[PDB]
């Protein structure tokens, strides 16, 4: 279950490396788009938080 | 342009880096995925201008 907009959580993640594979090989994964960086260098980066 | 000049292009992905000075201006379809994309772009492969 997700919370709802008004009241949306928010989850903190941290002290552990970010896999992508999956993401993208979801099969209902209708749009995804990312603006700052290209969507297939999410592998290539360090993220302070 | 008030109404919106969209005669200027340029480019969100390349398969690799170029020379300085290099000339050529091959607009195919890029892909990201394993499998190869032809014709329209598709999953993993979008329209690279
Ligand atoms: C000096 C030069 O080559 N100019 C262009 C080049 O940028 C382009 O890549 C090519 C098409 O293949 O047409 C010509
Ligand atoms: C001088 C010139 O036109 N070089 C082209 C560049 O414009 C184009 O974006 C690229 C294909 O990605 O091929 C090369």
């Amino acid at each position: 279950r997700f919370a709802s907009v008004y009241a949306w959580n928010r989850k903190r993640i941290s002290n552990c490396v970010a896999d992508y594979s999956v993401l993208y090989n979801l099969a209902p994964f209708f749009t995804f788009k990312c603006y700052g960086v290209s969507p297939t260098k999410l592998n290539d980066l360090c993220f302070t938080n | 342009k008030v109404s919106g000049n969209y005669n200027y292009l340029y480019r969100l992905f390349r398969k690799s880096n170029l020379k300085p000075f290099e000339r050529d201006i091959s607009t195919e379809i890029y892909q990201a995925g394993n499998k190869p994309c032809n014709g329209v772009a598709g999953f993993n492969c979008y329209f690279p201008l």
